């Protein structure tokens, strides 16, 4: 949610009704991303321009953050292995690429891929 | 450990960020919620206002006829949890809760919250 306008039929309890439901009306909207551009949010300079250039998507289409960067914002895993949503900046998708590469691997072939990807590893580190 | 651990301060300080590049950094955000998400540096006071404001109105429209005199009004508002002179006198065995709502009168007022 980001508008009173997209909130609104939730309000209404008309969202329900696309799937041939009773209207189903809610109490209340949290907004957590819509706020992060705010005048008083910490968010420095640069990355609230950043977080504002990202077109959206519709729920139509939010599963993709999965596999593709998707209106500007990737899924990546946290240390725990648990999703988390994050905008599809460069470090981000080398984040996402050791996801798939390096922390991917058994604990067993870790240290030998390092050192097969040293100077890859190394290098993108310096660069993104 | 070394690549991942706290890694969610940069998007608040790039000043400190290898060359003050955002595109090194870890910062969170909806997929949808980012299509809404547009007018930069906008006070909160605004946005949240807006979204409160833009619900007042359709619900005036629809439900009220666009006339404002035709909404409710009371002293105060808030305080409901989601469940002309007379003499009370008290016993051992008197309701808590009833009570209280009788020295607390029906109209909402200073004394409704006083007691
Ligand atoms: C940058 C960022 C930091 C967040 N930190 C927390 C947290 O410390 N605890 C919690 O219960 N939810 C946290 N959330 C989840 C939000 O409070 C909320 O549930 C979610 O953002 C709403 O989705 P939306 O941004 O698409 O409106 C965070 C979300 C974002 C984008």
């Amino acid at each position: 949610f980001g508008s009173a306008d997209d909130t609104y039929p939730y309000l209404t309890g008309e969202w329900s009704t696309k799937f041939d439901y009773p209207p189903m009306p809610f109490d209340g909207f949290l907004f957590g991303s819509r706020v992060m551009i705010a005048k008083e949010v910490k968010t420095s300079p640069d990355a609230k321009k950043c977080i504002a250039a990202c077109t959206g998507v519709p729920d139509d289409k939010w599963e993709q953050t999965y596999k593709k960067p998707t209106g500007g914002i990737v899924t990546v895993r946290s240390e725990m292995g648990e999703p988390i949503h994050k905008i599809a900046t460069r470090g981000v998708m080398l984040w996402k690429e050791f996801d798939e590469t390096i922390f991917n691997l058994p604990k067993n072939k870790l240290v030998p891929t390092l050192e097969a990807k040293r100077d890859y590893i190394i290098s993108r580190l310096n660069a993104d | 450990i070394f690549f991942k651990k706290d890694s969610l301060w940069q998007s608040e300080h790039l000043e400190a960020v290898v060359d003050q590049d955002v595109q090194r950094t870890c910062i969170l955000h909806g997929p949808v919620a980012a299509q809404f998400t547009k007018v930069i540096d906008e006070p909160i006071k605004s946005i949240m206002d807006g979204i409160h404001d833009g619900h007042i109105k359709k619900l005036l429209h629809q439900y009220y006829g666009d006339d404002e005199s035709k909404i409710p009004a009371v002293e105060y508002f808030g305080g409901e949890s989601p469940v002309d002179s007379a003499v009370f006198k008290a016993t051992s065995s008197t309701d808590e809760e009833s009570w209280f709502k009788a020295l607390a009168g029906s109209e909402i007022n200073w004394r409704h919250a006083s007691f």
